[PDB]
């Protein structure tokens, strides 16, 4: 991590080696818990992957972005899991996706015994003993991005809390982050969230455009220097 | 806004006196009933004119 | 009364009546009772006639000078209850002749469609070459008062 | 007296410096306005009149003074602008 | 030397009874400058923003 | 072939009923235009529900407290109908492109 | 009387002429001719002009010289030549305008009632000053003021027809015009709308300055349209405007991402191309 903050990768070096950086980079700040730029670069890094080989990159950086997505929330998409130069391979990770979203601490534990072997060879025990650790603020995410407002008694009811006031201290950690934008009412007990304003009339498609506009503009000054015109 | 009460509930600063030293130690305070954009037109202009070099100067 | 009637300004109904309803309802010994505003069943008629006609008059005034009136203070501001005069301005909407669009606890008198952006920026860039009335103004600053240059 | 700042005047302003009924605010401002001077409007449900007029007045010296503050003040934001962008687009204005 | 003579010129005498002398326009910047303002628009369209329904139209075709 | 016929007949004047009426107000009860209109509360709110379902009449109902809402939807989308539409149309040049790199 | 008055680019040319052929030696600064005219109840324009003997003494500025009899033999020889333009007004330089000017106009009314002056500016052409045109107007000077004449700016455009425009272009195609408007022209014609605006701004200051410590008089009228024109700017506040945010994300919609994604793939297509024909070019040459 030292190395790579001081370190500039270039630009003008080959996709492979690119997406060979991006992954060792996003592994880095994910053992680093950079979650968010970590999901980023190996999204960045599966687009530029090779469709067709790499299949052990490509697993690994599938096994990687999937601890990385459910420690920050995120659910990995089950189309993923359905090509079969990745379904074998992933069903240990399948069935930790299982027990991710169903939760049962049972289920979860079983397949945390049949399959650490599995986790710890991928250096990602540590890694999901986070995930195992987060699963709950996974929960209440769901939890918030299906209601608007909710008791904490009924917070602890959906999640097992046992605890109104456990429902307070583990919603207010969670809330710290960035997964659940409200607003907290102890006057009466609201989570009422923030307003979902008119994403137009907000200057956040002008700047979103902006950077793409920018992308596009670079790429076709790239293109137009790379015409490369011969001698004869 | 949290109430006095409650937030020496769970500030765990059993004295009371504790719990008001941490919050003077802080901006966060007592509140009176114990209860405690624009168009900036200008890096947005220089969004445009850079568009509008990009166009022009040639390659 | 014609002069209350056709110029601008509110029309009180109770002043109406405390300044001309001596001569309205009742004869003027200059000139006796209109066989409009009689005692007489169609003089009854063309009396709530009027207690709505203080309401449409009052509405096309305010369409061309107002922006919006509650439905409360409008009510009091033409002496009715609410739902009459609701009903009313809607004869008078219905066949095209008012714009209006009335809440609950608004009652806003006005389409102002809203102003759409289209519309609302035509207005203000309007306005800025409106404000191009600057170089009226200055090409005026400078000969008006040339002639007072030369003048000193 | 207020420059536009908070354009929206509560009832009870007129009210009380033109020692007025709030009943009454809305029958003379619609005469000024039949009349000529102003050509503003009411809102009622708020309480509150947008005043959008085009009378003038006498402008007694001081103040020819302080509105030519203000025309400093708007030609020099204009001049700093033209500059912004005269720097920016150098490339382009050759 | 410079421009050639026409065809039509040339059946119609030129180089047989008159010759064709080169034309040259004298015109100095003052002159320059002053016949510039024949399309110098103005101050004031370079600020005066084309009209905004007229632009969406205009941007949708 | 007479019942049904009238019921359609009374289906659509009740229609016509509320278009012709509620065009003064912007947001008005369900109470007052069920007074009205002289109909239950639960059937006309069936039936208010029904006429924006098949969008025979913009707007939308708030039962957490119980109005209708009006307003109307601008047509200025037709440019980003023909954004997206070119959008795709530039993934299959780009396809197509791709190919053509697939030849070098 | 004239809502517009329009000045061909032959009366400029006139006007020049008349100052480079007295300036050479005739250092008044300023000289007096008549413009001629096809003459409107409606927009006025100006097709021609001549140079009339004019002397002016700088002594109390009403000792001057205008031969009449030759402003009338020039009109009947332009009438010979041409008897559609009729005597309409008349032009001088020296764009601050002398004493004599109404005086000449009341002399220059009897031979057209609806005289019109006509200032060139020859020497000041930096922004957007061409031309001035006057008219005089019967009135005092206001309501209740004593008595003056106060020549009445008229606005005026510089057009010209056809056949006399095209003489203007082959004068012109230096490196100049540009009839289609590219980005980088419109980009400085917004640089040269704001440089005018800050000098129009100037202008209006430095008068309020010559006011306001009493050299000048305080004109009604003019304080009138000052507190008109400051009550008249707009408001970039009440976020109702401020949701012009809409339209400007809408053309960024067809700015950002329509034409800009579309010149980048026909760019990229453009270069792989290239890479083919360079390929091919390489292979039929090992």
């Amino acid at each position: 991590e030292k190395l790579v903050s001081k370190s500039v990768f270039p630009e003008q070096a080959n996709n492979n080696e690119w997406a060979r950086y991006l992954y060792y980079t996003g592994r880095i700040k994910a053992i680093q818990l950079e979650y968010s730029e970590a999901r980023r670069t190996m999204t960045n890094a599966l687009r530029k992957a090779p469709q067709h080989t790499a299949v052990g990159f490509k697993q690994t950086v599938h096994k990687l972005l999937i601890v990385v997505e459910l420690l920050l929330g995120e659910i990995p998409d089950r189309l993923q899991f359905r090509q079969p130069s990745l379904k074998r391979s992933l069903m240990p990770y399948f069935l930790l996706t299982q027990a991710v979203r169903t939760g049962n601490l049972a289920k979860f534990n079983q397949v945390l015994d049949q399959f650490g072997e599995k986790f710890q060879a991928d250096g990602t025990y540590t890694l999901i003993i986070r995930l195992r650790h987060n699963v709950i603020k996974t929960g209440v995410r769901m939890i918030s991005l299906s209601y608007s407002r909710i008791s904490l008694a009924d917070i602890a009811q959906k999640l097992q809390l046992d605890s109104p006031e456990d429902a307070e201290f583990i919603v207010a950690k969670a809330i710290r982050d960035g997964v659940i934008e409200a607003s907290i009412n102890h006057e009466k007990g609201y989570v009422q969230s923030k307003e979902m304003i008119d994403i137009y009339s907000t200057r956040e498609p002008q700047l979103a455009f902006h950077q793409r506009i920018s992308f596009c503009l670079d790429i076709h000054n790239m293109s137009v220097k790379a015409m490369r015109f011969p001698p004869k | 806004k949290i109430l006095f009460t409650e937030a020496t509930r769970i500030l765990f600063f059993n004295t009371p006196k504790k719990m008001t030293d941490y919050a003077k130690k802080r901006g966060w305070v007592l509140g009176p009933n114990n209860y405690y954009t624009t168009i900036p037109s200008t890096e947005l202009a220089k969004q445009v004119i850079e568009y509008a070099r990009q166009l022009e100067m040639i390659v | 009364l014609l002069k209350l009637f056709t110029t601008m300004e509110l029309m009180r109904w109770s002043t109406l009546v405390e300044d001309y309803g001596m001569e309205l309802r009742k004869g003027s010994l200059e000139s006796p009772a209109t066989d409009v505003f009689g005692s007489t069943e169609e003089g009854e008629k063309r009396w709530k006639d009027l207690k709505n006609r203080v309401v449409e008059h009052n509405i096309r005034i305010m369409a061309k000078y107002y922006t919006r009136i509650t439905m409360k203070r409008m009510a009091q501001l033409l002496d009715l209850s609410v739902d009459e005069s609701e009903a009313f301005l809607s004869n008078l909407v219905v066949n095209k002749t008012i714009f209006a669009k009335v809440d609950r606890l608004a009652g806003i008198i006005n389409f102002q469609r809203p102003k759409d952006p289209n519309n609302l920026l035509n207005d203000w860039s309007q306005k800025l070459n409106s404000l191009m009335s600057l170089v009226n103004k200055t090409t005026h600053l400078i000969a008006k008062e040339e002639m007072i240059h030369n003048l000193q | 007296t207020r420059p536009a700042n908070h354009r929206q005047l509560t009832f009870e302003e007129i009210a009380k410096s033109a020692k007025i009924t709030v009943n009454e605010v809305e029958l003379l401002v619609m005469k000024a306005l039949s009349v000529g001077l102003v050509k503003g409007s009411i809102d009622e449900v708020d309480k509150r009149v947008h005043m959008t007029w085009v009378q003038p007045r006498v402008l007694d010296l001081q103040q020819i003074k302080g509105m030519k503050d203000r025309l400093e003040f708007w030609c020099t934001d204009v001049k700093s602008m033209e500059m912004l962008v005269e720097h920016q687009a150098h490339d382009i204005l050759t | 030397h410079l421009n050639k003579p026409s065809i039509q010129a040339l059946i119609h005498g030129l180089n047989r009874h008159y010759y064709s002398i080169t034309i040259n326009y004298r015109k100095n910047e003052l002159e320059q400058k002053m016949l510039l303002n024949l399309h110098k628009k103005s101050w004031m369209e370079g600020l005066t923003l084309q009209d905004y329904s007229e632009h969406c139209k205009h941007n949708e075709s | 072939i007479i019942s049904t016929h009238l019921a359609k007949l009374y289906d659509n004047l009740l229609e016509q009923n509320l278009i012709r009426v509620i065009e003064p107000f912007s947001r008005v009860q369900i109470e007052h235009i069920s007074s009205l209109i002289k109909l239950s509360k639960a059937d006309v709110e069936r039936k208010l529900s029904q006429m924006i379902l098949d969008k025979k009449f913009h707007g939308i109902l708030d039962q957490g407290e119980g109005v209708l809402i009006i307003f109307d939807e601008p047509p200025v989308d037709k440019t980003y109908e023909a954004a997206l539409e070119t959008i795709q149309n530039m993934s299959k040049v780009v396809d197509s492109l791709y190919n053509k790199a697939k030849k070098l | 009387a004239v809502q517009k008055v329009v000045v061909h680019p032959l009366v400029l040319l006139s006007v020049v002429d008349h100052f480079n052929r007295i300036g050479k030696v005739g250092n008044q600064k300023r000289v007096v001719g008549v413009l001629l005219g096809s003459w409107q109840k409606k927009v006025l324009d100006v097709s021609n002009s001549f140079a009339v003997p004019f002397d002016e003494d700088d002594k109390d500025d009403s000792v001057w010289f205008l031969d009449h009899d030759y402003l009338e033999n020039m009109y009947g020889m332009f009438k010979k030549v041409n008897a559609r333009e009729r005597i309409v007004g008349w032009y001088h330089t020296g764009p601050k305008l002398h004493k004599n000017d109404i005086a000449i106009n009341e002399l220059m009314k009897r031979y057209c009632p609806n005289s019109v002056l006509v200032i060139i500016d020859v020497k000041p052409k930096d922004l957007g000053l061409p031309t001035e045109a006057y008219i005089s107007v019967e009135e005092v000077h206001d309501d209740g003021t004593p008595t003056s004449k106060t020549f009445e700016h008229v606005t005026s455009e510089i057009g010209a027809e056809e056949a006399e425009e095209v003489g203007v272009e082959h004068l012109l195609r230096d490196i100049k015009d540009t009839t289609v408007g590219t980005l980088s022209q419109r980009i400085t014609n917004q640089v040269h709308g704001l440089k005018g605006l800050n000098s129009k701004l100037l202008d209006i200051r430095s008068y309020l300055e010559k006011v306001a410590t009493g050299k000048l008089p305080i004109n009604h009228q003019i304080i009138y349209q000052l507190q008109d024109v400051f009550n008249l700017l707009p408001d970039v506040s009440l976020q109702e405007f401020v949701k012009a945010f809409y339209l400007k994300t809408n053309d960024q919609m067809v700015v950002v991402y329509l034409a800009s994604l579309i010149r980048s793939v026909v760019a990229l297509h453009n270069l792989i191309n290239n890479k083919i024909a360079n390929r091919d070019a390489e292979k039929k040459e090992g």
